[PDB]
């Protein structure tokens, strides 16, 4: 806001109907140019945020996949525990046999 | 049997889990952001057109057949130089992409 106000302070808008001279392709083209550059850098800041939150969503997906890995593992484990509980059942039936 | 079905479950969690990841090359953040980078690149395009117009405004082409002086190795070499630098940075943007 400040740098633009400073620029319009150096170049008083518009069209040069008043500021002595004809309609300035050079000068007005300069104001458009400046508006471009400050626009560009602002947009680059936002795109920077988009990239940062993008990385955060990506790594979050890594966490999701890995936790889920451990979970499925654990439910497997408990399945094996009810197994070896059964095999125990058959080894005790062995004892009593 | 139900053990290896549990295990199967985990495995499929990973397979279908990357399937979401696979077949797609750009997240929402990634797409909005990279778009900000392309729009910003066109923004550099505009600031290149303007900065070059400003330069040719300071140095009126060409050869100095008219602008008082001989054919300027110094000045024309300066315009080539400038054209080099802005070329370099544009190319660096593309190489960035």
């Amino acid at each position: 806001a400040s740098r633009l106000a400073g620029a319009a302070a150096d170049l008083v808008p518009n069209i040069f109907g008043f500021a002595g001279g004809g309609s300035r392709w050079g000068a007005i083209a300069e104001a458009t140019g400046y508006v471009m550059e400050f626009s560009a850098n602002v947009m680059n800041t936002e795109a920077d945020k988009i990239s940062q939150s993008e990385t955060y969503r990506r790594r979050r997906q890594e966490w999701e996949i890995q936790r889920n890995n451990a979970e499925a593992e654990l439910k497997q484990i408990d399945a094996q525990l009810k197994s070896l509980a059964v095999r125990r059942e058959a080894a005790v039936l062995q004892k009593t046999s | 049997k139900t053990v290896l079905e549990k295990s199967k479950a985990g495995a499929q969690s990973r397979f279908d889990s990357y399937g979401k990841l696979y077949d797609e090359n750009i997240n929402a953040g990634e797409n909005q952001a990279m778009t900000l980078r392309a729009s910003a690149a066109g923004l550099t395009t505009a600031v290149q057109a303007s900065r070059l117009a400003g330069a040719a405004a300071d140095l009126v082409p060409n050869i100095f057949g008219f602008a008082g002086g001989g054919s300027r190795w110094g000045a024309i070499a300066e315009a080539t130089g400038y054209v080099m630098e802005f070329s370099a940075n544009v190319m660096n943007t593309e190489a960035d992409k």
